[PDB]
RNA sequence: CGUAAACGAUGAGUGCUAAGUGUUAGGGGGUUUCCGCCCCUUAGUGCUGCAGCUAACGCAUUAAGCACUCCGCCUGGGGAGUACGGUCGCAAGACUGAAACUCAAAGGAAUUGACGGGGGCCCGCACAAGCGGUGGAGCAUGUGGUUUAAUUCGAAGCAACGCGAAGAACCUUACCAGGUCUUGACAUCCUCUGACAAUCCUAGAGAUAGGACGUCCCCUUCGGGGGCAGAGUGACAGGUGGUGCAUGGUUGUCGUCAGCUCGUGUCGUGAGAUGUUGGGUUAAGUCCCGCAACGAGCGCAACCCUUGAUCUUAGUUGCCAGCAUUCAGUUGGGCACUCUAAGGUGACUGCCGGUGACAAACCGGAGGAAGGUGGGGAUGACGUCAAAUCAUCAUGCCCCUUAUGACCUGGGCUACACACGUGCUACAAUGGACAGAACAAAGGGCAGCGAAACCGCGAGGUUAAGCCAAUCCCACAAAUCUGUUCUCAGUUCGGAUCGCAGUCUGCAACUCGACUGCGUGAAGCUGGAAUCGCUAGUAAUCGCGGAUCAGCAUGCCGCGGUGAAUACGUUCC
């Protein structure tokens, strides 16, 4: 589109807006439709997402912790949710699992 | 909010002082710098005549006699009505000195404010005078209320 | 003590004069001749739904343009309409009158005809929610970036009269480049007098 | 005595029903003889917490859970823990304990607000810091009472009271008195017959009439039609009659305060909550960051108008730099300059440094005419006061109708013992009087602005140029500056009041106009309690202009002239 509107309305609108909207709407940007499932990293840390997932009846896979509640998560994985190698391992296995799936 | 400050003009064509033009802006009635400049220069010419001195040094001596160290502010707590003494910052020393010169000069009463300002400077030089009653009395009010500081 | 009328606020910024001439020596007389013209023509075509009348003064000649939103009620069969319209104006003014009638496509964006359309429905005893909401849907589909219709008076409720806002979209009365049509209309019902105030933010000019 | 908010406002017993965590008195274990760590178990004592309960607050293994046993107690509030009776008591009283009558509530917990002589933060001429006033006197003006024939009506703390009224002699003007009128002073009707007008005389304060005189209407293919007049007839008119607690419309005020909401979502049984809260920030719900919210709207800001500067165009009626003439910018000449009015450019925290989270923003610097929304204006959110307006208008309802309507003259709205808002002039040497010299802006002018000359002491007058106006006029600016004069007094202060004589406007200045001339010259020598305005070209002061308008301005609305003092600060109102 046109890049010449004001000297700085592109700044005050465009740049300021691109920052927040890109940072928060991420890679769920091109979602276009309701998802089927949901893979989280900590339910206690994120009770809001787990709550409205259980409300919208989306089945959820998830790593939980020993202080978290396994009754709330549909698919419970017990592991470390703040050791980066354990979370890298579990997201690695599940991303390879979904990459082996579309065929 | 915060503090705001003001300005003033440097010279006078005879007697090149800041504060003498500050006295010109003072004692101005109804927006007439011309009458106050006339009163001021005719008064300082009387001060140069009647006492054979330059009137700048006599004028600073009169200021030094009038400039108050200690105002006494107010502080009412409960039913007490206490007055609290304040070390005056020197801008207000000069401006209270000019108010006391101007007010007690025009309160004196002679056959022009030329003569009243001249005789009030001549009295405030050799410290005993009418505005210096107010100087002494403010220092006495600060002396009596010194228990609070 | 409230809002200045936006019509009178944006005169001489973007909205033109309705009455466009220059004063020579009888400015008052030209004004009151044109007030008589606008009264006569708005009474006669308050059946035929005329919103606004722009008057010229062209050295013994007056060009009246008329914004109606339908042509063939007011230009009609050709002969009869221009006879009964130019002829009585030539009489009751005393000089030549030419009449040019521009037709408003999108009849639901001009706030005079919209406010009259809401006023008639109150006089047709249609409920004062249905009038404003129906007309807001009509205006927002006819294409407007905001509409506000406010009706006050005794709404069919006796001993308390109150004001009623319905609106959709932006109606920014403080932006001084706005191009907003404001218009009042009155509706004399059996219970008294109702007042319709409609204003239609249509779009601004950069 | 035998009562306590004697409380955990929670009867005793027992069993069962996640955890985390202090602690008090014990016990046992896993290495160490120890110190001590960990584990395990009791009984007591705290807090947070799952299920469960609950109206909610909350309780939750020390239950307010799930059960069983037993006891005590409750069945609306008051009357009333009253009265009577009995028992106990030295007494005070305790315990037991109603009824007539009376009410449709009393009550719990929570929510939204409002308030607090509760806490926090912030802001505004709100306070302080100053400068000038008002309250005292005189007058101008408006309002209460009171006098009235009428002293028309409307406004009534802030937010009525130099307000509607941006101009009451007549008119306005409604109110009063008297003379009057009755399809009517104003608009549609119906039927006629032609013009209406115009003057003259008489009445009469005039309206209203008697009359005289005068009627010239017209358009067409003959029927008529556009007026105006009367003449009827009845529909109707007419209300500045009431209700702003029936209304529309239009305003004030909080308040240019920064708030007020909605969609979708989620939370809550529900009312509601959320966003909108929190941190910094702002003039700002301004903006950022975090957040169960994401957004949006009306507000805020910005665009709009003005001023601050410069570039281009455009030079006459405006300007005079160099070119000479002029009584004169007058002439020739010129668009440089001012000016004017169009398009621009321009200031955006943009660039630097610093702080702060690096953000948002803040403090200083350079440039610049302009520095941090540059000064001002216009803009007045949702709503609050059943605020104001039925008298600008339009109005629903109610009332009057040969009158609550209409005309005419005269009066009143200007009364006056009193109070009371706003203002003007002074009380004086920074002054008064007299003479000389200069500097403005903005606006008005066609039956209007009116030069110059003449006359008059003067207000002004007569003849008249120019001007539909950047030309000509209003228009001789005033404080100011410079000389002369008085010398601190009720005066060479001040001008009230008043007599006389004038002038202008207009049928007419008596009630009731402004101004001049002569004379008289008063209260007043800076104002009690109390109280108001202003933060910069502002306050103070000085004139000028214009609406309104024949004439009436001390009011209002604008314009320039000179032109300050202070803001430490938020302790207090």
């Amino acid at each position: 589109g046109t890049f010449d509107v004001l000297p700085k309305k592109e700044v005050v609108q465009l740049k300021k807006e691109l920052e927040r909207l890109e940072k928060f709407l991420g890679g769920i940007k091109d979602m276009k439709d309701l998802p089927d499932a949901l893979f989280i990293i900590d339910p206690r840390k994120e009770r809001i997402a787990v709550a409205e997932a259980r409300k919208l009846n989306i089945p959820i896979i998830g790593i939980v912790d020993t202080n978290c509640d396994p009754d709330e998560i549909d698919v419970v994985i017990p592991a470390n949710d703040d050791a980066i190698r354990a979370v890298k391992l579990l997201t690695s296995k599940m991303a390879d699992a979904i990459l082996e799936a579309k065929q | 909010k915060g503090p705001v400050a003001k300005r003033d003009v440097l010279p006078d064509p005879i007697y090149n002082s800041k504060l003498v033009s500050r006295l010109i802006n003072k004692m101005m009635i109804d927006g007439k710098k011309g009458k106050s400049q006339t009163i001021l220069y005719k008064s300082f010419d009387i001060i140069k005549e009647r006492t054979g001195n330059d009137a700048m040094e006599v004028f600073e001596q009169a200021l030094k006699n009038i400039m108050p160290v200690l105002e006494v502010k107010a502080r009412r707590v409960g039913g007490a009505n206490y007055q609290v003494p304040v070390e005056v910052r020197p801008e207000r020393r000069t401006t209270l000195g000019l108010r006391w010169l101007v007010n007690y000069a025009r309160l004196r009463g002679e056959k022009t404010m030329e003569e009243r300002l001249a005789n009030e400077i001549l009295d405030a030089a050799n410290n005993t005078g009418a505005a210096v009653k107010k100087r002494e009395d403010t220092h006495k009010m600060a002396e009596a209320n010194k228990a609070f500081a | 003590g409230q809002k200045v009328n936006p019509v009178g606020l944006r005169i001489g910024v973007i909205r033109d004069w309705e009455s466009k001439w220059y004063a020579g020596k009888d400015y008052a007389d030209f004004l009151h001749e044109d007030l008589k013209i606008r009264e006569y023509i708005s009474k006669r075509l308050s059946d035929a739904s005329v919103s606004k009348v722009e008057i010229e003064r062209a050295a013994n000649r007056v060009n009246i343009t008329i914004h109606t939103a339908k042509p063939g009620m007011v230009i009609g069969k050709g002969g009869s309409e221009v006879e009964a319209l130019r002829k009585a104006l030539n009489s009751l003014t005393g000089k030549r009158v030419h009449i040019n009638i521009l037709e408003i496509k999108r009849a639901d964006l001009d706030a005079q005809l919209v406010a009259d359309n809401i006023a008639r429905q109150l006089e047709n005893r249609v409920s004062f929610r249905r009038a404003q909401k129906q007309q807001i849907q009509r205006t927002m589909r006819a294409g407007a970036q905001g509409v506000k219709t406010m009706v006050s008076g005794r709404l069919g409720g006796a001993d308390i009269a109150r004001s009623e806002y319905y609106s959709e979209g932006t109606v920014p009365l403080h932006t001084l480049r706005a191009d907003i049509d404001y218009a009042t209309s009155e509706a004399d019902t059996t219970y008294g007098k109702l007042g319709v105030k409609v204003w239609i933010y249509r779009g601004e000019v950069l």
